[PDB]
RNA sequence: GUGAAGACCGGGAAGGGGCGCCCGCCCGUCGAACGGGGAGCCGGCGGAGACUCCGGCAGGCGCGGCCCCCGCGGAGACGCCCGCCCCCCGGCGACGCGCACGGGGACCGCGGCGGGCGGCGCCCCGGCCCGCGAACGCCCCGCAGCCCCCGGACGCCUUGCGCGGAGAGGGGGGCCCGGGGGCGGACCGCGCGUCCCCGGCCGCCCCUGAAAAGCCGGGGGGCGCCGGCCGCGCGCCGUACC
């Protein structure tokens, strides 16, 4: 009949992290329970995109296989980031080699 | 025609992104695509030292590799083959068979440019 | 409170580990709820008859304390 | 007998910046041996809003030549800085917009941004939206120059300053009207508490010099003398001249 | 590095000719001290019969520690968990549960509780 | 929009109308060409005969 | 819908002067520019001076009120000029 | 540093940490019982107390014992039984407002059935009340979004849009999703709304909407960890009532 629910904070002010979403008990009585902010996952340094793989969970909880990705550089950068960086370092070295190095021989 | 066997290519995708591999065999381009077996250095050498060279023989696609100029003469198709390495067993042999061929070309300062680490810097 | 996926597991926790107490429970009525508890978790396997429930307790023997309700 | 608003400023109370969330002080990289005898390089990473600027700032990254990581620099873009441009600095950078280079090495005629007074400073001349200095006349017997400022003086400044070719950013930001009041609360409250303006006329005799009397009128020349004393210097100050023309 | 360091001298232990403190003697948390009356109120008797508790006054400068070790060590029973409350009136009151083998009632009674 | 939209794309997955037909349809749609389902019907059994 | 096309949010207010002077500026603050990089028209401002393209993902410096400025035009092409000379 | 002082002002100062040996300019164990933060739920019990007691059921963080001991799979996106320090490079923490639009939860409502009532001069299968399922562990699903592979286009789509030779459509996949379902912990259907949270947008600014502890990746170096299991521990203060 009644549904008020009161407060289950230490103070009622409702800042992001006092958000109480309400469920039923096993014993009929209307419950808050704290809806957390979900963290974000980590992001791309380069680009900004969320990295994929990573579950949203604080990496502290996450252990280690789930808060990481199989790839050389898999959590600092996503793959095409990290397939335009092999390309810089092999194309720049060799346009020294074909132009700083041919201008030796030539 | 650039794909050939005996042509060292980076690996730009995957678990072996930024190592160097030579393909043994370019594969027909099928409805997959253009794949090709490459036989590739895993894990340098060792460190600085006073060891052995971890190696990887996978059907990589074309297009996740950047073709290089560099060379490299391994016989591979003698054992590498579409049918080996696509056999789960047997492979692990092969690889253990590329490990030590390739670490004999480290200690007779052979293939230098292969056996070097391209520096991706962030 | 997970629940032991098939007996054999719930064997090689009762040997290996802690079994405590278990409770083999009759209620779905008939079916037999067999709360393992173990320190870390209470883990339960319902057998869909009786017999195989009784069969599965007698696997067990002295190895753990058994209740019944 | 009442301190004016003018006197009250000086303290500090009330009346300092907002500098509240500010990216952080915009200079030019620091000048090294190797700026001295070549050029270094930054990719540009970032163009991001500071809250008073009306020009938009850089985040620069700049190689450690003193150790091994990368130094991030806040430079005012100059227009047409775009995510990923390399950024050259020194006494080998070539003529691009942004690159930064000793102002005798630019060829003259070039707008220029963040012009130094005196080499080594980072920074002074030219910084706010749109405006820009222009390289006018290098004396290679003196070795300074002479920089167009933007208000069109004219100073001699030493060649071995730094300044970045290209004009600030954020040009035609006052053409906009502000229109409304609101708008114009928003602008400075980003800035200083120096909004709303009262005139002296509307206050009273102590409030203010202009003061009151029965007729809102200034009762004498707005005019004042370089050497009027802090509470009175109030209205034109040294006027060389008034009035439209 | 470019940085001129205070160069890394000796850094000596104390050592005082004459003995700061001579004698050495004081403080309150002598284990009989710490504990200082249990409370008898029929909502503590049922405590001691369904909960293993008892309850006692203790010195407000008493970390929980201490007055589960001077229980153990002076009524010479074990304890599980004690709860203590600094009361309104100013005194720390703790509830000290006995464990699960030793029997509350027989310690009271021992206590003259 | 809706039921007009998903009986336009039921038609052109089925393959009863035209790509081109389902774009013009589809703008029309937007324009308010057509009232109700039986509206837009009508007009297709037209358009495709 | 006639002479007032995005300054009608102001009505009957500010004055024509403001009015027009708005249009002007408003119409090219929400304008779509072309990308240098990208060549798509899909610039648009995030803040004054702040340009970014929605599909090349450039954050690029320009005027505050245009991707491009005419003072700004005029110095790239006189860089350039100067440039070519030394 | 300065002022007769009381006192006021302040980087230019031989300002620390490891380890018995290198590294290192230079402050905040100040400031928020509304911001950040490692982790709590249900059922009961008292004259006065409960996220606190008690019973269950979990979770976090350390510490000791005991065992084990170093990478694989995928074409890729990534998937999996998971290593640490030092220096760098990052990430999370970490964030504006608004119209809409969708998706969840709680509430509400309407039916059926099952259990109780009340009224009744007439009618009444038409009135009232009750029918409960938490944190948490798994396994599966989850729009939009973001990525992969094939391949090479006048198409694909929203309420509004937007998108595509810098790769659309199509066909197959990956990832994230404060969520739902199943099984544990332990009455069934259907609906329009209300609130709250969220998602992808789109709009807006001469306004661009905190930081740091703490935690964690990655590169390079140096080292070898790590896991599993089983015990144990968790101190200090606030907690009545208005």
């Amino acid at each position: 009949a009644d549904c008020r629910v009161t407060c289950r904070f230490h103070s009622t002010y409702r800042t992001r992290s006092k958000i109480v979403r309400y469920k039923r008990t096993p014993g009929n009585r209307l419950t808050s329970l704290r809806v957390k902010k979900l963290p974000n996952a980590p992001h791309c340094a380069e680009t900004g995109k969320q990295i994929h793989g990573i579950p949203r969970v604080i990496p502290q909880h996450l252990t280690r296989q789930q808060r990481k990705v199989s790839r050389p550089y898999g959590g600092k950068l996503c793959g095409s980031a990290l397939r335009a960086h092999i390309l810089e370092s092999f194309l720049n070295e060799e346009n020294q080699a074909l132009r700083e190095i041919a201008a030796q021989t030539a | 025609p650039i794909i050939k066997p005996g042509l060292v290519c980076i690996v730009l995708q995957g678990r072996h992104a930024g190592k160097k591999a030579v393909i043994v065999e370019a594969l027909p381009h099928n409805e997959r695509g253009s794949y090709a077996i490459v036989a590739g250095i895993a894990a340098l050498p060792r460190r600085i030292t006073n060891g052995r060279v971890r190696s990887f023989v996978k059907c990589m696609n074309v297009n996740h590799l950047m073709p290089t100029s560099c060379r490299l003469e391994n016989n591979y198709k003698d054992f590498i083959s579409t049918q080996t390495v696509a056999d789960v067993t047997k492979r692990r042999e092969i690889i253990e068979t590329v490990n030590k061929d390739f670490q004999r070309r480290i200690l007779e300062h052979r293939d230098t440019w292969f056996f070097t680490k391209l520096p991706i810097d962030a | 409170p997970n629940t032991i996926t098939e007996e054999n597991l719930m064997k090689m926790i009762a040997d290996g580990r802690g079994k405590k107490l278990v409770v083999k429970s009759c209620s779905l009525q008939g079916k037999v709820k067999l709360k393992l508890r173990t320190a870390k978790y209470l883990y339960t396997l319902t057998v869909p008859n009786a017999d195989d429930a009784k069969s599965i307790v007698k696997g067990c023997k002295d190895k753990v304390e058994v209740q019944y309700v | 007998g009442r301190r004016i608003r003018v006197q009250r400023k000086g303290a500090g109370s009330v009346f300092r910046a907002h500098v509240a969330r500010r990216l952080g002080a915009a200079k030019l990289r620091a000048n090294d041996f190797a700026e001295r005898t070549g050029s270094v390089r930054g990719v540009v990473k970032a163009i991001l809003h500071d809250r008073g600027r009306g020009a938009p700032l850089a985040r620069v990254q700049f190689p450690n030549m003193r150790g091994e990581g990368r130094v991030n620099e806040l430079f005012i873009a100059p227009e047409g800085m775009y995510t990923g441009q390399e950024v050259f600095s020194g006494n080998k950078a070539t003529l691009h917009i942004g690159n930064i280079l000793p102002v005798g090495n630019i060829p003259e005629g070039t707008y220029v941004c963040n012009v130094e007074e005196k080499p080594m400073d980072r920074g002074c001349l030219a910084r706010a939206s749109g405006t820009y200095c222009l390289v006018v006349a290098h004396n290679m017997e003196t070795n300074k120059t002479r920089i167009r400022l933007p208000s069109g003086q004219k100073k001699l400044i030493s060649s071995k300053a730094r300044a970045m070719i290209g004009l600030v950013a954020g040009g035609g930001r006052t053409d906009k009207p502000l229109l409304k009041a609101g708008n114009a609360y928003h602008k400075y409250k980003a800035k200083r508490n120096c909004w709303p303006v009262v005139r002296g006329v509307a206050m009273n005799p102590v409030d203010h010099p202009h003061g009151g009397g029965n007729h809102q009128h200034i009762g004498v020349s707005s005019c004042v003398p370089r050497n009027a004393v802090p509470g009175q210097k109030v209205g034109l100050i040294a006027a060389r001249r008034t009035g439209c023309s | 590095n470019v940085h001129f360091f205070r160069p890394k001298t000796l850094v000596h232990k104390k050592a005082p000719l004459y003995p700061r403190n001579p004698i050495k003697k004081g403080s309150w948390d002598d284990p009989c001290d710490l504990l200082r009356y249990p409370i008898k109120t029929d909502e503590n008797t049922t405590q001691i019969e369904k909960n293993n508790t008892i309850v006692f006054i203790v010195d407000r400068r008493a970390s929980k520690p201490e007055i589960r070790k001077a229980f153990e060590t002076v009524f010479e029973t074990k304890v599980a968990r004690v709860n203590t409350l600094i009361t309104p009136l100013g005194l720390k009151k703790a509830f000290i549960r006995l464990a699960p083998d030793v029997q509350a009632m027989d310690v009271a009674s021992k206590m003259g509780l | 929009q809706r039921v007009l939209r998903r009986l336009l794309s039921r038609y052109r997955d089925d393959e009863k109308i035209d790509r081109h037909l389902y774009e013009t349809l589809y703008a029309k749609a937007k324009g308010n060409m057509f009232k109700n389902k039986r509206v837009l019907l009508e007009h297709i059994v037209g358009m495709q005969k | 819908t006639k002479k007032v096309g995005l300054t009608g949010k102001y009505g009957t207010r500010y004055g024509r002067a403001a009015r027009k002077q708005l249009l002007k500026i408003e119409t090219s603050q929400k304008a779509k520019y072309t990308c240098p990089f990208c060549a798509k028209d899909k610039v648009r401002r995030t803040a004054c001076g702040i340009w970014t393209c929605r599909s090349c993902s450039k954050t690029m410096a320009g005027g505050a009120y245009s991707l491009h400025t005419e003072p700004a035009n005029a110095a790239r092409a006189t860089i350039r000029r100067l440039r070519l000379a030394r």
